[PDB]
């Protein structure tokens, strides 16, 4: 019943059972400020059964510092009543309500209770009831640059998945009678001691196929032991083992009991003595609020700081905490008590929403129990922060001014950023910039570029879009939405529809890139990331990269002249299977899926393109005869798709589908078995179909079978679409037409003048002339996974399952086929929120212009296990050139537009280096091993003229520089690396 | 990338491979037209085979793409010229020169590997009727690999 057209990406993270259990849970949220609204948004997008809000406090202006569903026309109205209407639109399956008053018994109606902006006494009163009634209780708090999370899911929490990883599966070479199991060649199982596994498709030991879990004894990186298997058999040949995961019982402690003896979670290992400080500090904040009618300490006030420290001392004495309080840090917590940032709110909202999903679905390992976080390194130091500058000014930025001050607000308001991409991270980044007030001054500006269009599956984690916006450009919708959120950004945002790449240099040129202040990436492919990194390196602009994958996320910051660039780090490459494995000898479902995709492309895409090009290009045949690798194949495809096998109705399409079934699942296997019989042996006497090779078996077409019928339907529908006919789905027509089919006789064949040319000429003279068919075009089938009515994934699944039946491989359903064929990347809204929060916390460091490399942090996190880590950026490598210090990445040579000979002489004289190779991009301009005549012809030419002559392409009018890569040798003959040359045209 | 390619090209220039001659197409450093000479003690004796080499962007951290152009009757080479070679898929390391790859391809030409073929019919003919395989290889290398 799960709408897989909307939760497509989330299901690959959670699953069908997890979401089905999640759609039956009620969540109550107390407090509707920035953190509360963020949690509510993430929960609503997640897909819980319902959400209830409770916040009777009337709105104030400063509450807009992080609440993006509030407007200045709502001042004086309770926050819940003005937030419910805007929250109800995020998801149509998640009703949102508001309760006027909250009685304790009412809490029995919900599955999870989230508490924010609530005093300690009320939290204790609520928890004393939600603990003994087995209701999950999550309490969050955000004070300035500090945050706290507390989780309590009862004393008998049952966790099914504890790490978020899929069960470990592997293919077995053989199993002895002593329980020793070995993987295939050079394959590591990766199991640990004490795990449980089950065996399937094991030959010789059918008893082990039941699935009863067995103990695992790791005997090595490639072998392990399971015990005694004497009774069931003596030896097992082949098979697949799958890990079995057992539930874990986690027992939480109530808030009242855990106040005295807390259990901490450390978000960073460089500072592990702080959480004991924050535990006292937050309780002191609550006590101070209770002692002054709920009013937190004023920003940067010394008297309130002293009183807060007295309260901290009293609390520490009362609770028998043997910890020496840190006056500086505690008073810092006091100063930023009234702060309210959107980056901290986004980070904690993502974390708490993930905790809510953990509580509802009984999946992943939750926080146990306290999580205290701080980003105090983001506090500016180049401006004046004091009581005079941090006082509120009666504006919507008070929650930020109380932390950073008015001067830093002016610094933020004059930014000129550039956001690449408008995905989920792009939407969150734009929201954060709108809330922070980025580029709201006279000299500020924002630019966002993206060339994709909104789809239904994107609405699950991109909250700036609506179902009515499907099909429109992302950048325009995002800019309009964020202008609505913050009216001051009206006219300060420019949205492009251009793909960032080599062809867009006419728009994103030197003039555009010389006015920016920073560049933020929200992309999803490595190529565009590398290109943007190179452009930033050339123009010396700070860059902010951020990526997500399911529940994992990372953020990196690149600073000019300080840290290394994005391209300095290399990631593991994608895995490509051997051609011989896909063509003849598959052994996994991925191989069959790849083969099915190739079959789809070669059946419904390439012949159509050849036919269309023949009917468009006047001289296609002659060029194809002497250019194409298989001109005979092209001619046969044209003949088959024009004359020989041109359908006239749907019955002929069904006949062709049956013919292709026989041709690809019955005859090719027969030929392969004829070439390599099942009893054949290698040159060494070993059996052939052994180990990584499985003996196939031809398929006989049984109409009553489901897979055969599915393949026939899909192939007939795709062929009819190619010829623009009308497809049908009733089984009656298929059964009737396929009943009267006579399979042509087939037998394997051993093989054994200008006749070939005359054969080609016979094919050619049979082709109808191009002029006879004018305006007749065939529609190629462009693969589209996201559409469910185009018969693409259905055909791929059917073909993959049929080939798996050929080679006795376990078939996969349409879910896994769609996941594999489409290269779908799992994604979550919570991960997006967290990465946006981290990026925006680094942005305030970038604005302040911090110089030391110890003040920046690259972040990594995994929400399936509650892991957060931060490490300093890697410094840019240095080098010695002519006895001088040179930065390897952020240095260049600036030279005029001189002749090649003058350039060589300059390098010989000024740098004392001999130039041995000079290239411009992918063209070799000059080399020391070229013949003298060519050099003498090229030496007296200017660099621009030389480049134009070599590349056979005139320089564009907007071109203003040339980047030259030069390899030069020293006087002794030793190669020395030098930075690139920036020729100024 | 570019520096490594230039180093390899200079090394090829200094030492003539005799049996091989690789060089960039036109002036593009990411497209080479390599030449291989048929081994003497092989059915492909007296034949010249031209190969297309495309270097990846992340070279040498990724293996190059090598495709035959002259038609060859070999068990491990199909009609499109694709090569079933170990040092081009997983055994590639950022230490092997293009001369090493050309030598490996020459060795593969010297003696095929029918145990794990790419064109089953050719491998079957090789394993069953060796003389017919020799005749077919000589006919193909005379029709296509000469002139
Ligand atoms: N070279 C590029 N220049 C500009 N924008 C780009 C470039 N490459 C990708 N993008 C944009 O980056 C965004 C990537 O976001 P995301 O991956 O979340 O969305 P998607 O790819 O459309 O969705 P999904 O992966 O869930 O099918 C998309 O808007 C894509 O258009
Ligand atoms: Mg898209
Ligand atoms: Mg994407």
């Amino acid at each position: 019943t799960i709408d897989e057209g909307l939760y497509s990406r989330q299901l690959y993270v959670l699953g069908h059972e997890a979401m089905k259990q999640m759609s039956q849970s009620n969540v109550l949220i107390i407090g509707c400020k920035g953190l509360g609204v963020e949690i509510a948004k993430n929960v609503c997008l997640a897909g819980v059964k319902s959400v209830t809000l409770y916040d009777p406090q009337p709105t104030r202006i400063e509450d807009l510092s992080s609440q993006y569903f509030l407007t200045e026309d709502d001042i004086g109205v309770p926050r819940a009543k003005v937030t419910v209407s805007k929250l109800a639109e995020l998801n149509q399956y998640v009703p949102v309500s508001v309760v006027d008053e909250l009685s304790t018994e009412y809490l029995k109606n919900f599955k999870c209770v989230v508490v924010t902006e609530t005093s300690l006494t009320k939290q204790l009163e609520i928890n004393d009831f939600t603990h003994k009634n087995h209701i999950a209780y999550i309490a969050a708090d955000s004070r300035g640059l500090f945050g706290s999370i507390f989780c309590d899911f009862g004393e008998n929490f049952i966790c099914t998945d504890t790490d978020g990883n899929e069960p470990l599966t592997g293919m077995i070479a053989s199993i002895t009678d002593d329980g020793v199991v070995t993987m295939l060649e050079e394959t590591r199982h990766g199991l640990e001691n004490g795990d449980f596994v089950k065996f399937t498709e094991v030959k010789g030991m059918p008893g082990l196929n039941d699935g009863t879990p067995r103990k695992v004894e790791v005997k090595g990186p490639y072998t392990f032991s399971i015990g005694s298997v004497k009774d069931l058999g003596s030896a097992g040949y082949n098979g697949v083992f799958t890990q079995v995961k057992v539930p874990t019982k986690i027992s939480f402690k109530s808030l009242r009991e855990s106040l005295k003896d807390p259990e901490y979670v450390y978000p960073d290992f460089g500072k592990m003595m702080r959480p004991p400080q924050y535990h006292i500090a937050f309780q002191a904040l609550s006590a101070f609020a209770d002692a002054h009618e709920g009013s937190l300490p004023r920003p940067r006030n010394d008297i309130d700081a002293a009183e807060f420290f007295e309260f901290c001392k009293k609390i520490a004495s009362t609770l028998q905490f043997d910890v020496e309080l840190d006056e500086k840090l505690i008073k810092e917590i006091s100063y930023q008590a009234r702060g309210d940032l959107v980056a901290m709110s986004a980070f904690l909202g993502g974390a708490v929403a993930q905790e809510v999903l953990k509580a509802t679905t009984s999946k992943f390992y939750p926080l146990k129990q306290y999580f205290y976080f701080d980003s105090l390194e983001s506090l500016p130091s180049s401006v004046t922060i004091s009581e005079e500058t941090c006082k509120p000014r009666g504006c919507r930025y008070d929650g930020q001014i109380a932390v950073f001050g008015s001067e830093f607000q002016e610094k933020i308001a004059s930014l000129s950023t550039f956001l690449v991409g408008a995905g989920a991270i792009g939407c969150e980044m734009l929201k954060n910039w709108a809330m922070m007030g980025v580029a709201t001054g006279e000299s500020g500006h924002i630019s966002v570029t993206d060339m994709d269009s909104i789809e239904k599956s994107n609405l699950n984690r991109q909250f700036l879009f609506r179902p009515r916006d499907v099909g429109k450009l992302k950048s325009e919708c995002a800019s309009t939405a964020v202008s609505i959120m913050n009216p001051s950004l009206t006219g300060k945002i420019t949205s492009y529809q251009e793909r960032v790449g080599p062809e867009s240099e006419g728009i994103f040129g030197d003039e555009f890139f010389e006015k920016l202040s920073l560049v933020t990436n929200a992309l999803d492919n490595v190529e565009a990331r590398m290109y943007v990194d190179r452009r930033c390196v050339f123009f010396e602009k700070p860059l902010l990269e951020s990526g997500t994958l399911g529940t994992k996320g990372n953020t990196q910051v690149v600073v000019p002249h300080l840290t290394e660039s994005y391209g300095s780090s290399q990631d593991p490459p994608e895995k490509s299977f051997p051609i011989c494995t896909l063509k003849n000898f598959p052994n996994r479902i991925e191989h069959t899926i790849a083969w099915a995709r190739d079959l789809f492309e070669g059946l419904f895409k390439q012949p159509i393109d050849n036919v269309n090009m023949y009917l468009s290009s006047p001289n296609f045949l002659e060029t194809s005869l002497k250019t194409s690798s298989n001109p005979r194949e092209v001619l046969e495809n044209i003949r088959d798709y024009l004359v020989t096998e041109k359908p006239l109705s749907f019955e002929e399409c069904i006949m062709w589908a049956r013919l292709q079934f026989d041709k690809f699942f019955n005859n090719n296997i027969q030929q392969l078995l004829f070439n390599f019989p099942k009893d054949s042996v290698t040159s060494t006497g070993q059996p052939f179909w052994s180990g990584p090779k499985r003996a196939p078996t031809p398929l006989s077409f049984d109409i009553h079978n489901r897979e055969h019928f599915d393949f026939i339907v899909a192939a007939a529908s795709l062929y009819a679409f190619n010829y623009g006919l009308k497809s049908e789905t009733d089984p009656a027509i298929y059964e009737r037409v396929l009943a009267g089919y006579n399979p042509p006789p087939f037998a394997p064949k051993s093989g054994i003048a200008n006749k070939d040319k005359q054969e080609l000429k016979s094919i050619a003279d049979s082709l109808p002339p191009p002029s006879s068919l004018v305006g007749f075009r065939l529609t190629p089938a462009e693969f589209e996974k996201d559409d469910d009515s185009n018969h693409h994934i259905d055909f791929i699944t059917a073909a993959s399952n049929l080939r798996a039946m050929n080679y006795d491989i376990t078939p996969a359903d349409r879910f896994k086929t769609k996941f594999v064929a489409g290269k779908i990347v799992p994604a979550m809204c919570t991960s997006t929120a967290v990465v946006s929060g981290l990026v925006c916390l680094e942005l305030v460091k970038l604005v302040d212009g911090k110089k030391k490399i110890e003040e920046y942090k690259n972040g990594f996190f995994n929400l399936a296990i509650g892991l957060f880590t931060f490490s300093d950026p890697i410094a840019s490598p240095k080098m010695k050139v002519n006895g001088k210090e040179i930065d390897k990445i952020w240095d260049r040579y600036n030279l005029p537009d001189c002749t090649l000979q003058e350039l060589i002489d300059y390098f010989q004289k000024e740098e004392g280096l001999e130039v041995t190779m000079l290239s411009s991009g992918v063209s070799l301009l000059y080399a020391n091993f070229q013949p003298p005549k060519k050099l003498a012809e090229r030496l007296p030419l200017k660099i621009s003229e030389l480049v134009e002559q070599i590349t056979k392409k005139k320089l564009e009018p907007f071109r203003k520089h040339l980047v030259l890569e030069i390899c030069c040798d020293d006087a002794n003959g030793e190669d020395v690396e030098v930075p690139f040359i920036c020729i100024k045209l | 990338a570019l520096k490594r390619i230039n180093r390899e090209l200079a090394d090829l220039g200094k030492d003539p491979p005799s049996s091989s001659s690789a060089g960039p197409v036109g002036d593009d450093l990411f497209h080479w037209q390599a030449t291989i000479m048929g081994p003497a003690d092989s059915p492909y004796a007296g034949g010249v085979f031209f190969l297309s080499i495309h270097f990846p962007t992340d070279y040498p951290f990724k293996p190059p793409k090598v495709n035959f152009t002259t038609r060859i009757y070999h068990p491990n080479i199909n009609s499109n010229g694709s090569i079933c070679l170990d040092i081009l898929r997983d055994q590639w390391s950022p230490a092997l020169t293009i001369s090493k790859v050309l030598l490996s391809i020459s060795s593969l030409l010297t003696d095929p590997n029918p145990d794990d073929p790419l064109v089953p019919e050719i491998a079957h003919v090789y394993k069953t009727d060796r003389s017919r395989y020799e005749l077919s290889a000589r006919e193909w290398t005379r029709k296509y690999a000469i002139g």
